[PDB]
Order: structure tokens, then C-alpha cells, then sequence
């Protein structure tokens, strides 16, 4: 699926190693070299958060879909990039400013849904329903009929 | 006086360890009680806390 490319597009290399190399704090020997579901809330105490029960209990229900009581790899991955939310370590804004002036191609303040309907199918997919309509509903909130740099930094925020 | 004392103390010998047994075996009980206790404080917790959290929303 694209969850598990665009986790790895948005997480750096060295978090990923070091959460791979001390998730292998677990594994000792003659083991399937996968912990049990619990025992992921303690490696997240050497990462230096400090969950919560309705958060822990959550995310124990983001891992394991097809109910295996076990976590591979790939879902570790999209775990861990659906955890800490400080992506790109930190995203810019003043480039991102830049981008802003990028989505208006008329110089008024703002962004049109036109201009975002050619801006979408100059990527390649043209333009489907659910696209615009859910893209509209994660960057406004009050039907305003435009992006401001405001709902524009909120919508791709984590995003490189 | 020897005797009969020796008897008394083989009777409390016997009376005495019996309660002890017994007090150890109340002990085990008691402590599945507690941990089935804790176990179903910590789910009460979770299950309102949840709740609490839905209610905000």
C-alpha cells in the first residue's frame, strides 16, 4: 500500500535506524525476533515520551489489524511515523511562505479552488471527487472558499 | 507434670501449625482476589477515562 512508502518518505534515515537498531533491545536469542504488542509502550520510555492510557490503548489498536497479536516491520514503521508529529524535524515556514505566493497565480492573498484544480492535475492524476472534497475538508473549516497561509501551513504540516 | 505438660504443648504443636497453614492458604486467595481487583480498577480507569475524553470531544 502507499501508507507504507509515504511513512518512509516522511521520516528521516537516522530515526528510523535508531528506532530499528533499539527496537532490537527486546530480541535476545531463539526468539521470532517480533515482541508482543505490550512491550512497545516500553521501548517508547527510552524514546523520552511518556504515553497514556487512552493514547496507549489507541495506538495498541493501530498496530495488527488482521489480529495476529504481533507487530511486523512495515506496521512498526507507520506506527512510529503516526507517533511523535514533530516530522522533518521541524518544518519550515518562510520557504513554505514562499510556496504560498507559489499556490496563488494571481497575486491576491489567497488561494483560489481553480488554482488548485490546475495545480493539482499539472502533478499527472486529474481531477476525481473525493480528491478536491477531502482535500477541502483537511485545509478549511468554516467554508471560507479559500486556503490562507494559516490552513496552509495546518494542511501539509510534517510534509517535505 | 512433665507429661502432661509435654501433652499440652503436642496438642498447641498441632492447633497452631494448622492455623498457620490455613492463614498461608488465606493468603494465596487473597492475593488472586487483589490482583483480579487491580486488574478490573485499571480496565474502570481506561473505560471512563475514554469516556471522558468522547464526552469532551
Amino acid at each position: 500500500d502507499d501508507i507504507y512508502k509515504a511513512a518512509v518518505e516522511q521520516l528521516t534515515e537516522e530515526q528510523k535506524n535508531e528506532f530499528k537498531a533499539a527496537f532490537d533491545i527486546f530480541v535476545l536469542g531463539a526468539e521470532d525476533g517480533c515482541i508482543s504488542t505490550k512491550e512497545l509502550g516500553k521501548v517508547m520510555r527510552m524514546l523520552g515520551q511518556n504515553p497514556t492510557p487512552e493514547e496507549l490503548q489507541e495506538m495498541i489498536d493501530e498496530v495488527d489489524e488482521d489480529g495476529s497479536g504481533t507487530v511486523d516491520f512495515d506496521e512498526f514503521l507507520v506506527m512510529m511515523v503516526r507517533c511523535m508529529k514533530d516530522d522533518s524535524k521541524g518544518k519550515s515556514e518562510e520557504e513554505l511562505s514562499d510556496l504560498f505566493r507559489m499556490f496563488d497565480k494571481n497575486a491576491d492573498g489567497y488561494i483560489d479552488l481553480d488554482e488548485l484544480k490546475i495545480m493539482l492535475q499539472a502533478t499527472g492524476e486529474t481531477i476525481t471527487e473525493d480528491d478536491i472534497e477531502e482535500l477541502m475538508k483537511d485545509g478549511d473549516k468554516n467554508n471560507d472558499g479559500r486556503i490562507d497561509y494559516d490552513e496552509f501551513l495546518e494542511f501539509m504540516k510534517g510534509v517535505e | 507434670e512433665a507429661e502432661k505438660a509435654a501433652d499440652e504443648s503436642e496438642r498447641g504443636m498441632k492447633v497452631i501449625e494448622s492455623r498457620a497453614q490455613k492463614d498461608e492458604e488465606k493468603m494465596e486467595i487473597q492475593e488472586i482476589q487483589l490482583k483480579e481487583a487491580k486488574h478490573i480498577a485499571e480496565d474502570a480507569d481506561r473505560k471512563y477515562e475514554e469516556v471522558a475524553r468522547k464526552l469532551v470531544i
